[PDB]
């Protein structure tokens, strides 16, 4: 239905996008581009699900060429800078030629690409259509909760110094 | 031009050269300097008015 | 004629736009009521401005609040200031600008809150009275009724 | 008060005198209060 | 200091230029009774001449080998108030005067006699103009791009040459 | 005391400069004397009618910035 | 027509019976100056938090949750609320109630508008306003235990102002 | 019509949406007194040299070449720490460059786009939509880094330090 | 066709009882030679600044700011003790507000150059608190009538902070009367100078 009852249904949110229960309070979508918005939140939460893996996974795998920060958000610290330059640019290259150098809100979606949509399926996974669409809810519901649980993972983190899976066995509260 | 039109002097060694004034009449006859111009600044004579030609004399 | 501070420029003989808006009657909580583009309104007005406002001031929570919090051994956390957050990439950039940076709230020793002033630094509210009344004191108030009854008994 | 009074005390000489009388007092008043302004201090 | 001279609270020769004027007052102070109108006039003279080289000591000024202040205007900002700030108080005021009469005489040019306002001036109309002068810089900025400062060539009287 | 005076000496090029070069410029004609160029250099002037023309000639602003040269040169 | 509360007083031509809570009591007649939607939001409003502060005194009187005697110390109602702004439990209550404003003046908004009633947010998760008649009358008694809460909150921090007992403690003593 | 910068004010006749950063924006009206597509040209130039001065001043915090390693992060020190045969290779590197605006607007002032000195090669712009949006980018980070570069330039005045250190050490005031 | 206010005058023309506070109050015939709406915009704005005057000297004598720059009780002091940059902060804060809520229209020539422009209606009703026609008539009296008294009560405030210098409030409340020993009127030119 619609996620805040009280308030009137934000007219350009209609549904079609996957996980639209309406909840648009502040005014998005009324201002700027549905399509720049689900673009900038499909890859907020692809980036953020590769974030949650990896804050968990280098807690506990350090690779031999590079040394162990006390947590995983520290971890960014140690590895060399020269080599999060390359990552760094290696990622822009990515977005460069995925988005086929029209990077900007007014022209990204003037070759009529589809929000969040890249093209990639290697391994077929999504080529039934109502497994699709099942799929793409799944995506963004997953990528939103990873957004939430990147925040609460990178946060406790440095709040605690522990890492997540040290956090939960050796549980300190704040005092 | 046309009586009470405002009207730019072409004359250089008028003293109101460049200047506005009004057409106050125009002579019909054999007159060197048909147009009389009245003009609001007055010559270093005192004098407020002067007859020019046509070619000398151009609307505004 | 003219009045004098009149305002109308064709009286004082000064060039005039001509242009004269018309003025809408429609009003934002944030700007004042005046000619505008059309649509404005609807897209920049009171819902606008007290949302924006709204969000502003939940934002303001954590910046006031703005430091790294790092638990020792015990319970108790150490507030230092994100200066401290060394970039590793920046060659000689080493401490990095800072949401502090934007709000320098402890420099300038202000010391903010999420409502805003904090336990350092407090609205400071006194009592002009200094603990008399208005009339019938002793030496140390003599306020201005007790002036009139002074001048009234003499 | 009579128009023809203003109209008077609206001509040249007279607005002229009282208006570099009030300029050369508060001149005076200025250099009364403060002297010695050899500088804007800063 | 800036171009060899001293500033004007460590040279002696601004020190001895306070001690002598004070001391061409005390002379005078010297053959007068205490309480008379001319010792009160005389001391309060030595308290603005103490003042004044006082004030000019801690202010920045350097001094010459004559002790006496003298003023950098080349446009350095450590002395930015000796020209270059009371110069711009000045020329604010000197276009507002210019603003001001040059708005007069174009009011008074579409009057009826154009001639008697201007030398019996319509006073409320004037102080009209009087209060318009505060932001002359941009009314005369806006004055001047809108064509309304410059006449062109054309409408302007000159000699046959 | 330097300062002072050669601003001194600028007021006295700049007004002897005024006065030959309104001469010089205002030798061919002006709007108080049209056709001065018809009449020459040194011409006393042009009589007391349109206000008054003494020392209207450019001879006449030679004679008068000869003063101001002497100032100047003093 | 005249007040039905102040009754030498008019109709303060801004308030209706359609309204929760209406006594006709607008003598100094402030529903003209504002928007009576704003009012009447902003009424709820301070009814809902003063009736959650009025609770809320009663309860920290009768017990405390485990743990908490040890943070704060003898203080109670504003006493506790300088030492519990230096732990996080102020700025956690602050940041999770300023999160639900922000969404709360947009409702304002919305009740400007006219697309929602008043204090309207739709939150019945069990039931109670399934009938008509009850919904009414529940919203007529939310109003006025929601007026009282609101003295009653002056009148126990002012007490605690005076005497530093609370409100059972003084009930207890004297 | 009225501004759209200034809703009050009329619209200023020699301005138009045609001209990539747009605002209705001349108070003051220099473009109904100059020309239009001078003052377009001139400010895209001041812009451009802005963009860079702004990228020079914040840039020697990073990194320094190796040969001026031993120079000051301070821009106004640095300024002077060059020697004059480095300022006159620049200056004649900027003339160099400049050659080429003496004949776009000094001669063929008319043909073609304010600022369009022939310089894309990476064959930008042909996209028509990229090309609108890196238009109206281009005067907007322009006006932008002018902006940044009279503040970090009066705050190196002030603080004789650049805008990065003088952040970092928060010298925010006069002192 | 006397006025109100002072009985024994004529009432003064541009005074015709359509303004708020129009009781026909001009002896000097100011409104004959200024027009009205450049006074009575003069008047709101002279009443609201001396408004938030007065009770910027009450206020400031009951609630500060923190810190040490913030806590001069009596009002004349604040002004010097307050920092400098944030005093010319709100300076040049007025400037803007002045320019843009008058919508450059600033001078006594161009100010009303729109004919929907009111003496005093800068379009400032953040919450439309008179969006009710019915209350602006009393409105409008009652703030014209806050604004005079504003100024005669700030006048008064600054003048006695100066002769007792002593905030307001805590003037009033440890008055202490005028000696006359000092704070002596004029004397200037009767002892000659000095
Ligand atoms: C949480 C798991 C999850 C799920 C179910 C999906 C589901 C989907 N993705 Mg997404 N995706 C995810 C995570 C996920 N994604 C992450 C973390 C990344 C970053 C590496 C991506 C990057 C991505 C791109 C770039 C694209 C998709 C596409 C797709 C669709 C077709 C392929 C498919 O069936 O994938 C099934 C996937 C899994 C079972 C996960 C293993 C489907 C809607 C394609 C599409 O149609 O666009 C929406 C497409 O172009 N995804
Ligand atoms: C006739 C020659 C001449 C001229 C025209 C100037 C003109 C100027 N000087 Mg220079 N100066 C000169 C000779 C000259 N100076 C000499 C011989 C010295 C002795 C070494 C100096 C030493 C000097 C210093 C030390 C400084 C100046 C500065 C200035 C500027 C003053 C304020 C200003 O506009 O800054 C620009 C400000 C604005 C446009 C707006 C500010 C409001 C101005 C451009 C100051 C400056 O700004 O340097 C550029 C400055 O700091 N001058
Ligand atoms: C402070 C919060 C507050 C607010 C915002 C309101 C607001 C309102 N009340 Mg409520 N009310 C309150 C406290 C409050 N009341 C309390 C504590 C009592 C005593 C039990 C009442 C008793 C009461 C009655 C009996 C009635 C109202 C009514 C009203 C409405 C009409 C406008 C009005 O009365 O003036 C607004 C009042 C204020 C803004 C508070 C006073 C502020 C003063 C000026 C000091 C500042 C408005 C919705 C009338 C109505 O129809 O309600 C739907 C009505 O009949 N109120
Ligand atoms: C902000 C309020 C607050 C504070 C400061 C504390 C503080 C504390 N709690 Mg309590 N607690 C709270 C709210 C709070 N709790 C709430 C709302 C609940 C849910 C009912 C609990 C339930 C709870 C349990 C069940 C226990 C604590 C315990 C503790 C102590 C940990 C040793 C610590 C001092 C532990 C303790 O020492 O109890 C005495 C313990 O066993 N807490
Ligand atoms: C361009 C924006 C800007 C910036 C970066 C600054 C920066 C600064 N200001 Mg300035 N200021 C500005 C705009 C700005 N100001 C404007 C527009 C005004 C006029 C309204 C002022 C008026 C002002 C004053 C009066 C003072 C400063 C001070 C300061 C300094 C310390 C700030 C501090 O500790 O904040 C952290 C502190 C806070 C955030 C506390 C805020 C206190 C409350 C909110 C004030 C209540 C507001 C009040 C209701 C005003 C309403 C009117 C307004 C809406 C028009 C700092 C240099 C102070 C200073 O120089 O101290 C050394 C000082 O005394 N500012
Ligand atoms: C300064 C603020 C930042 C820059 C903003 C630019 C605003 C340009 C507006 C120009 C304009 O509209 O002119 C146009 C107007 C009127 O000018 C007239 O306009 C007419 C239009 O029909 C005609 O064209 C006339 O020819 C023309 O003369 O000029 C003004 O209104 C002046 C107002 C501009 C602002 C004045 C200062 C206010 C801000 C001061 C802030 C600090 C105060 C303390 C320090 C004082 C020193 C600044
Ligand atoms: C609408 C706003 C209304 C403002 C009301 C003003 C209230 C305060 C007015 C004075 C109060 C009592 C004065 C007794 C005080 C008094 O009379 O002192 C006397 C003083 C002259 O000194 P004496 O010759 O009296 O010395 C006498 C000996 O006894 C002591 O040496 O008179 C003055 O000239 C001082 C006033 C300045 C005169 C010029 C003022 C500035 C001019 C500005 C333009 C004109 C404005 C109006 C000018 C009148
Ligand atoms: C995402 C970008 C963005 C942010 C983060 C943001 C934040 C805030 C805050 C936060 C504290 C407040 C309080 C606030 C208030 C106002 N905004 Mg808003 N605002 C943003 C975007 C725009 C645009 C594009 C416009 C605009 C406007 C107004 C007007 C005036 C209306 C008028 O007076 O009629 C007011 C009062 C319009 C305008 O006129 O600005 C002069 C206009 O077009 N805003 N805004
Ligand atoms: C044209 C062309 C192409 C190209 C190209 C190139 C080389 C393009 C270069 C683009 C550049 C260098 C752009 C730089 C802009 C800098 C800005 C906007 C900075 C503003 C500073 C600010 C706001 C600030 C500030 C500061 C203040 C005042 C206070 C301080 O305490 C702090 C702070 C730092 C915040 C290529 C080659 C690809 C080919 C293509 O076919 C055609
Ligand atoms: C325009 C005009 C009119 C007018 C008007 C007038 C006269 C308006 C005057 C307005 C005023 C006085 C505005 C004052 C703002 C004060 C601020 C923002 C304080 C900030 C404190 C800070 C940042 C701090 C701090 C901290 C520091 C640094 C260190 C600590 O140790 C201290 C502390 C903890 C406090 C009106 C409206 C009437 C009408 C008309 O329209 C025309
Ligand atoms: C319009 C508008 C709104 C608004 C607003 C605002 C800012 C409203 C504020 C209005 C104010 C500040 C009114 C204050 C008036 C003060 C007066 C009359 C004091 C007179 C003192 C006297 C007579 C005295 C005296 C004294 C003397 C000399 C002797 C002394 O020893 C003591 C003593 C003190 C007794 C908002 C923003 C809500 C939105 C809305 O949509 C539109
Ligand atoms: C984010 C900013 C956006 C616009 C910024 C552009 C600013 C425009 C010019 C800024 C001028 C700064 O103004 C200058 O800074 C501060 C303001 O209190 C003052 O500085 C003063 O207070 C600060 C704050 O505690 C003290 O640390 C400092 O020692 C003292 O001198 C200066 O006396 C003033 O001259």
């Amino acid at each position: 239905d619609n996620a805040m009852p009280f308030l009137e249904r934000p007219p350009k949110l209609d549904g079609s996008l996957a996980g639209d229960v309406g909840f648009d309070p502040v005014g998005f979508s009324n201002y700027f581009d549905l399509r720049w918005l689900r673009e900038s939140e499909l890859k907020h939460g692809r980036v953020c699900m590769l974030g949650v893996t990896g804050l968990l996974v280098q807690e506990a795998v350090c690779l031999p060429q590079f040394s162990n920060g006390k947590t995983p958000v520290d971890d960014f610290f140690v590895v060399p800078a020269a080599g999060l330059w390359q990552v760094f640019f290696a990622i822009g290259a990515v977005e460069f030629f995925s988005h086929g150098f029209k990077l900007t809100p007014g022209d990204m979606f003037s070759e009529g690409r589809e929000a969040g949509d890249f093209g990639f399926d290697p391994l077929g996974c999504g080529k039934n259509p109502d497994a699709l669409a099942r799929r793409r809810l799944v995506e963004v519901k997953n990528g939103r909760l990873a957004m939430i649980a990147f925040g609460g993972l990178l946060h406790q983190q440095l709040l605690t110094g522990q890492g997540t899976f040290e956090q939960l066995a050796n549980f300190k509260a704040i005092a | 031009v046309k009586r009470g039109s405002k009207v730019r002097i072409l004359r250089k060694e008028s003293y109101w050269y460049q200047d506005i004034g009004t057409v106050a009449t125009i002579d019909t006859s054999g007159i060197r300097y048909p147009v009389v111009v009245r003009f609001e600044k007055v010559s270093y004579s005192g004098v407020n008015t002067n007859n020019f030609s046509l070619d000398e004399v151009v609307e505004v | 004629d003219t009045t004098g501070f009149s305002g109308v420029p064709s009286q004082f003989a000064r060039p005039e736009s001509g242009v004269y808006p018309a003025e809408p009657t429609e009003q934002t909580f944030l700007g004042m009521r005046g000619p505008r583009a059309p649509g404005h309104r609807e897209n920049f007005g009171g819902k606008h401005t007290a949302t924006m406002l709204a969000i502003a001031a939940l934002l303001w929570q954590p910046v006031s609040e703005a430091g790294m919090y790092r638990m020792g051994a015990d319970g108790a956390l150490t507030k230092s200031s994100f200066s401290n957050m060394e970039v590793p990439g920046f060659g000689n950039m080493k401490k990095a600008p800072t949401i502090e940076s934007l709000f320098p709230f402890a420099k300038n020793g202000f010391d903010a809150s999420p409502a805003l002033f904090g336990k350092g630094s407090m609205i400071v509210v006194e009592d002009p009275r200094d603990g008399c009344g208005a009339y019938a004191n002793s030496g140390a108030c003599h306020t201005f009724l007790d002036e009139i009854g002074d001048a009234l008994k003499k | 008060m009579d128009s023809n009074f203003l109209k008077y005390l609206s001509t040249a000489p007279v607005l002229f005198t009282v208006w570099l009388s009030f300029t050369a007092s508060f001149i005076i008043e200025a250099n009364r209060f403060f002297p010695d302004m050899l500088y804007f201090p800063m | 200091d800036v171009a060899g001279l001293t500033p004007c609270g460590e040279s002696k020769e601004f020190a001895r230029r306070l001690d002598g004027s004070v001391k061409k007052l005390q002379t005078r102070l010297s053959k007068y009774e205490a309480g008379t109108p001319p010792a009160l006039a005389l001391q309060k003279q030595i308290d603005k001449t103490k003042n004044r080289f006082d004030r000019y000591g801690k202010a920045g000024l350097l001094c010459g080998t004559d002790g006496l202040p003298h003023l950098i205007t080349d446009g350095r900002w450590t002395h930015s108030g000796e020209f270059v700030i009371p110069g711009l108080l000045f020329l604010y005021v000197a276009g507002w005067i210019g603003w001001v009469g040059r708005s007069y005489v174009l009011f008074a040019r579409t009057a009826d006699k154009p001639t008697e306002k201007e030398i019996i001036i319509d006073v409320p109309v004037a102080l009209s103009f009087v209060s318009t002068g505060f932001i002359w810089p941009f009314s005369a900025f806006k004055e001047f791009t809108s064509g309304n400062l410059i006449v062109p060539a054309d409408e302007i009287t000159v000699s046959p040459r | 005391g330097d300062f002072l005076i050669h601003h001194a000496i600028a007021l006295a090029l700049h007004t002897t400069t005024l006065i030959l070069v309104k001469g010089a410029l205002d030798a061919r004609g002006s709007k108080l004397m049209p056709d001065k160029k018809d009449f020459g250099y040194a011409f006393p002037c042009d009589g007391p009618g349109r206000g008054g023309t003494c020392d209207i000639s450019a001879w006449d602003a030679f004679y008068l910035s000869m003063f101001w040269m002497l100032n100047t040169i003093g | 027509a005249m007040s039905e509360s102040v009754p030498f007083l008019k109709k303060p031509e801004a308030l209706d019976s359609s309204m929760a809570g209406y006594a006709g009591f607008d003598p100094l007649g402030l529903s003209s100056i504002a928007d009576i939607k704003f009012l009447q939001e902003s009424e709820i409003k301070h009814c809902r938090i003063a009736m959650l502060a009025a609770a809320g005194s009663i309860a920290q009187d009768i017990f405390t949750f485990p743990g908490v005697s040890k943070v704060v110390g003898t203080a109670k109602m504003t006493g506790v609320h300088d030492v519990l702004v230096k732990q996080g439990a102020m700025g956690q209550i602050l940041l999770w109630t300023s999160f639900l404003e922000v969404f709360g003046t947009i409702a304002l908004l919305e009740t400007l508008d006219g697309k929602r009633a008043p204090g309207d947010f739709k939150f019945d998760p069990l039931g109670f306003s399934k009938n008509a008649e009850t919904a009414k009358r529940y919203q007529l008694s939310e109003i006025k235990n929601g007026r009282l809460a609101m003295l009653a909150t002056g009148g126990m921090v002012h007490g605690y102002f005076i005497t530093g007992k609370g409100p059972l403690e003084l009930l207890t003593n004297f | 019509e009225m501004s759209e910068a200034i809703p009050f004010m009329p619209k200023p006749a020699n301005i138009d949406s045609s001209m990539p950063g747009y605002a209705g924006f001349d108070p003051l009206g220099f473009t109904d007194y100059y020309s239009a597509k001078w003052m377009q040209e001139a400010e895209i130039k001041h812009g451009r040299v802005c963009m860079l001065a702004a990228l020079g001043m914040v840039f020697p915090e990073f990194a320094k070449f190796p040969q001026f390693a031993s120079f000051s992060t301070n821009p106004l020190e640095a300024f002077y720490q060059v020697s004059p045969a480095g300022w006159g290779q620049i200056f004649l590197f900027i003339g160099v460059l400049e050659t080429f605006s003496y004949e776009k607007s000094f001669y063929n002032f008319e043909g073609g786009a304010p600022g369009a000195l022939g310089f894309d090669p990476l064959r930008m712009s042909s996209n028509p939509a990229s090309a609108k949006q890196y238009a109206a980018a281009e005067v907007r980070n322009g006006r932008l880094a002018m902006i940044g570069f009279s503040g970090m330039l009066h705050h190196a005045i002030v603080s004789k330090q650049g805008p990065i250190t003088q952040i970092v050490e928060q010298n925010f005031y006069p002192k | 066709a006397k006025s109100k206010a002072v009985p024994f005058l004529s009432q003064p023309e541009a005074l015709d009882g359509s303004m708020a506070g129009d009781v026909g109050f001009d002896p000097f015939g100011i409104s004959s030679v200024i027009d009205i709406k450049w006074l009575r915009e003069s008047e709101l704005k002279h009443g609201r600044i001396c408004m938030l005057a007065a009770t910027g000297c009450l206020v400031q004598e009951v609630v500060h700011l923190p810190g040490p720059a913030f806590s001069q009780k009596m009002a004349l002091n604040a002004w010097a003790a307050a920092p400098r940059g944030g005093m010319i902060s709100i300076l040049v804060a007025i400037g803007l507000i002045e320019m843009i809520s008058n919508r450059f229209a600033l001078t006594a020539t161009d100010m009303f150059a729109n004919p929907n422009r009111v003496p005093g209606d800068l379009g400032f009703d953040p919450l439309s608190l008179g969006a009710n026609p019915a209350n602006r008539a009393r409105f409008e009296l009652s703030e014209v009538i806050h604004g005079r008294a504003a100024m005669m009560g700030f006048s008064g405030m600054v003048h006695q902070m100066i002769v007792s210098k002593q905030a307001p409030i805590e003037q009033l409340m440890h008055f202490k009367a005028v000696d006359s020993s000092l704070m002596k009127l004029g004397g200037a030119a009767g002892n000659l100078g000095y």
